């Protein structure tokens, strides 16, 4: 049952009770990707 | 003039706190977009 995901990529730590929602693909130096470009994941994964 | 817009990364990408008074009855929402 993979209806429960987690975010695992962000530029920087969170503040206390900061809430991150937005779903944009990741690149470590700004520069917005478009998958399946190389080293451009999704910012979510499944639990297992 | 009494309108207030707050958030981050506008035009349909994150939430936004808006404070607008409606005839001395202050309307405050916190989820709108552009």
């Amino acid at each position: 049952n993979y209806n429960y995901k987690y975010r695992y990529l962000r530029h920087g730590k969170l503040r206390p009770f900061e809430r991150d929602i937005s779903n944009v693909p990741f690149s470590p130096d700004g520069k917005p990707c478009t998958p399946p470009a190389l080293n451009c994941y999704w910012p979510l994964n499944d639990y297992g | 003039v009494r309108g207030w817009v707050f958030g981050s990364t506008m035009n349909n990408k994150s939430q936004s706190v808006i404070i607008i008074n409606n005839s001395t009855n202050v309307v405050i929402r916190a989820c709108n977009f552009e």
